[PDB]
């Protein structure tokens, strides 16, 4: 029993991670194979971060002007390039720590573990949804730019997020692992906002039924709706739509529980309606989606 | 404000 | 900027753990240098389990009725012996990946990372803390038994906790690494029930300080409080009482962003006595307790 | 209900 926000655990993860310099600016990279990826904003000095041409900025280096250190280890930078908003730097010397990986681009309300780290040296762990707006709700400081985000799968590692920016809102944006944004944003020192943000219906959902399988029933109603009526309400709330692909998703933690999909609905449309009238649910005041249905039926018996 | 690169400064 | 319940980079634990089986009983061991440790449960079955007499199992056992496997690398065990609740297993190999460690034994209100594990394989990570009742609200499943927690400082991990059981009301039990339970429990399946808890209040007040360090202010006040005319309240919430040991230790933080500590404790009373009135404070809508001032100090810039 | 030892059956 319990339920916890859980990372993967990161040890394949963490033999991959080096810290890059480009003159006094210094960040975090992914070493794997002979390859190092860092993000092309370790070629920026302060001045340049306000509108940086970054073709401009990367003509005018050579391989040496790249220092990599992997723990007390130097590794020499044989090849340069740019590819969209990271930069691969061809080292002499493969990783030989490298896992089986991957790397994948993730959708707006799926989660992953992401590991920060300062100066090449992994400091913590823990997950991270991607919002409706692409963005991120991390905790990063400066120093952990190309910290990066993961899944894993028998052993495979899949990476799909490499930190850049911090927003003025205090949310996080960065880019898949060829370099390419999540969301309109840019990696510049500017003005920028994400777009309005709205609740992952399907994960909320699921981490009802997470709490049921955890003894949390007391929001259960004999009431059911229907998948349209529900919706209706749905959108009244900032929430997104419930599809029916969402339904055939939750088809598993639905059989386990006994609980039709939609009778968790109509439990939750009395939840958003009348609040919570001073309860919990698994440890919680507010209707939590950052749990897949995926990491609830993981964490949970069966 | 502006957005931040959280890089590190050496 | 961001603050999230991080867990401590995992790989140096993820190298350390094996599956011990006895029997048909499986559970996950620690190796370190020639020595596994894991719960002495894994000697009884399930009948055992009513009421083991631990020294009587154990003396009907020899070394070849441990199978100790690390990957797909088979342990010999050439010795055990029983020290407390747990079982060292004298293997005939050190550990290559044993890190610098410590077996720590720690105090309610501290936290500390569960690697949960399942057949000797790691599966996630997280963040628990160690309750005033001493249990921990973790999350765990069968064969979960013998998971570690731990604390990481300058690459020396200071093992704190393994697990043995789950109890009634879906909180969790277990020793340190020395085998001696945290709190008034015993590894036998009988029914067995933890004092009542209260809440972690100089952590509070510690999560307080990263609310406004992370720019949610609106739950300050220009009052303030003495200590006894805080603790006065403190005790009728069910919050343990605030020591100056206590004040002391928020003083960073205090100093970070202005606020007396005794100014919070205005804020927290207030609190305590009206509620959140539908705010959130670091995406809650609930006081946290989990988090200790070096937690925040650890997480949040300077 | 009683607690429950959470190691694993093979």
């Amino acid at each position: 029993s319990g339920f916890r926000k859980m990372a993967f655990p990161s040890g394949k993860v963490e033999g991959c991670m080096v810290q890059v310099i480009c003159g006094t600016t210094t960040l975090n990279g992914l070493w794997l194979d002979d390859v190092v990826y860092c993000p092309r904003a370790v070629i920026c000095t302060s001045e340049d971060m306000l509108n940086p041409n970054y073709e401009d900025l990367l003509i005018r280096k050579s391989n040496h002007n790249f220092l990599v250190q992997a723990g007390n280890v130097q590794l020499r930078v044989i090849g340069h390039s740019m590819q969209n908003c990271v930069l691969k730097l061809k080292v002499d010397t493969a990783n030989p720590k490298t896992p089986k990986y991957k790397f994948v681009r993730i959708q707006p309300g799926q989660t992953f573990s992401v590991l920060a780290c300062y100066n090449g040296s992994p400091s913590g762990v823990y997950q991270c949804a991607m919002r409706p707006n692409f963005t991120i709700k991390g905790s990063f400081l400066n120093g952990s730019c190309g910290s990066v985000g993961f899944n894993i799968d028998y052993d495979c590692v899949s990476f799909c997020y490499m930190h850049h920016m911090e927003l003025p809102t205090g949310v996080h944006a960065g880019t898949d692992l060829e370099g390419n944004f999540y969301g309109p944003f840019v990696d510049r020192q500017t003005a920028q906002a994400a777009g309005t943000d709205t609740t992952i219906t399907v994960n909320v959902l699921a981490w009802l039924y997470a709490a049921v399988i955890n003894g949390d029933r007391w929001f259960l109603n004999r009431f059911t709706t229907t998948l349209n009526d529900f919706n209706l309400v749905a959108m009244k709330y900032n929430y997104e739509p419930l599809t029916q692909d969402h339904v055939d998703i939750l088809g598993p933690l639905s059989a386990q529980t006994g609980i039709a999909v939609l009778d968790m609905c109509a439990s939750l449309k009395e939840l958003l309606q009348n609040g919570m009238n001073g309860r919990t649910i698994l440890g919680s005041a507010l209707l939590e989606d950052e749990f897949t249905p995926f990491d609830v039926v993981r964490q949970c018996s069966g | 404000t502006s957005a931040v690169l959280q890089s590190g400064f050496r």
